[PDB]
């Protein structure tokens, strides 16, 4: 496959960033792209083989060593790279070929790093009106005063994630939206069948992944370094 | 721009079909390819077409050229929730040393669920102890349920939700304040329909 690291990263103005791309499929061909926002795909980078190093789009370089990677670097970082940047690849064809992407990297470049926050999550069990009425059981949960938006949320049900009866809000909510720099909310519902939450045998975890700073970063405030982390909130299945 | 694309957005419920319409002034010509872009995802490549071949397919994805009129079609049959997103067209050019590509600006497909039986409620769901949350849910994919910022409370947009197993989808919505409030004030007449479940 083709594969990207990290999925987010949220760093501060005149350090150094290092973006990863891997591919097994024994590529020639590399891209990398930068997409803003509403914005279309831009060629950034790209290398036709293993010593080739400008694309359509003018900071950044790129090192193509070895076949197999292709990472891209920013000496010097400024808010003027905030952006996701994709990696991609070529297949064989007619001498480009299908292109295959990785997950990208949503990169944040923020001169200050004492706005960012780690999020709160909260479990809220099913009502006993919805589980009389539809014979179903919802599940919410809530991640809130988190900054920046880096988040993933999961849920596990005994143990394994699950993707079957779960919704999760495309964009979070900023909770002082009048504010450029707001820490923000997310919702998820899970829904399961009545029986099924009936059983105390049953585990729900609501999971949020945040990526935050690093222990390498400075912290010079009062409350814990807002470090990535995992976050998490469980509830057990209720016998009626 | 040298790659144009139509229309600029389009909504649909699952089940039907739609087709999206692509065209270039680029030249000279040498490929055209539609990406499927999930929201916050990468690109995924699902057809790339010649001026040789007039049509692609890709599953339920059917992909027409026509280099004459330069213009390209890309039609989806059976639409499904994980339809939704944008679609990309990419136009490719000959080159002196390799190639150059042309992204257009996507066109944005939303796939509703299809509700036969709505059975909108609104429930308030037990406080963890650990604010509190209302649910609506059940209603049909029509209602328009957004982002609100009064004043302590707070409102999500509507989403789908697919219960596999059960063949089952439903919409919902999240309404949450720490202060007063209660389920019927998170949730006003507006918009919610005239029959709607309250305990």
């Amino acid at each position: 496959d083709i594969y990207q690291t990290p999925r987010y990263l949220v760093i501060g103005t005149g350090k150094k960033i290092t973006l990863e791309c891997s591919q097994t499929m024994g590529h020639d061909k590399m891209y990398w792209y930068q997409q803003d926002p509403g914005m279309e795909l831009h060629l950034i980078h790209y290398s036709y083989g293993v010593n080739s190093t400008k694309g359509d789009l003018s900071e950044s370089t790129v090192s193509r060593i070895r076949t197999e990677h292709f990472p891209l670097t920013l000496e010097s970082a400024r808010p003027s790279h905030t952006s996701q940047y994709l990696c991609a690849s070529s297949e064989e064809g007619a001498l480009v070929g299908t292109q295959y992407f990785g997950p990208g990297t949503r990169l944040l470049v923020l001169e200050d790093l004492k706005n960012v926050f780690p999020p709160e999550v909260a479990v809220f069990e099913p009502s006993e009106a919805e589980i009389s009425h539809t014979q179903k059981a919802t599940l919410v949960c809530l991640a809130t005063g988190f900054y920046p938006d880096h988040v993933e949320l999961s849920w596990w049900v005994n143990g394994k994630e699950v993707h079957s009866g779960v919704c999760t809000d495309p964009q979070p909510l900023k909770e002082q939206p009048a504010l450029n720099d707001s820490r923000y909310a997310l919702s998820s519902r899970l829904r399961v069948s009545a029986t099924f939450w009936q059983n105390p045998r049953n585990h729900f975890r609501c999971q949020v992944q945040f990526y935050g700073l690093s222990e390498n970063d400075e912290w010079t405030q009062d409350r814990a370094k807002p470090v990535t982390q995992i976050v998490s909130a469980e509830a057990w299945g209720r016998a009626d | 721009n040298q790659v144009e694309q139509s229309p600029q957005s389009l909504i649909i419920l699952e089940g039907k079909n739609c087709t999206l319409q692509c065209n270039y002034t680029v030249s000279p010509f040498s490929n055209l390819r539609w990406y499927k872009q999930d929201t916050g995802r990468g690109p995924v490549s699902l057809t790339i077409m010649t001026f040789s071949e007039n049509t692609k397919s890709n599953g339920r994805y059917t992909a027409t050229l026509d280099a004459d009129t330069k213009q390209s079609s890309l039609h989806i049959t059976a639409s499904q929730l994980s339809d939704s997103a944008s679609y990309i067209c990419v136009v490719s050019d000959r080159g002196s040393t390799l190639g150059r590509l042309y992204f257009g600006r996507g066109t944005q497909l939303t796939v509703w669920p299809d509700i036969q039986n709505p059975d909108p409620a609104v429930y308030q769901l037990r406080d963890s102890k650990s604010k509190s949350v209302c649910l609506f849910t059940d209603f049909d994919s029509q209602t328009n349920v957004s982002q609100s910022k009064d004043s302590d409370v707070y409102i999500t947009d509507k989403c789908v939700l697919d219960m596999r197993s059960m063949d089952f989808k439903s919409n919902s919505a999240v309404a949450w304040s720490n202060k007063d409030f209660a389920c019927a004030n998170a949730f006003n007449n507006s918009i919610i329909p005239e029959d709607t479940f309250f305990p």
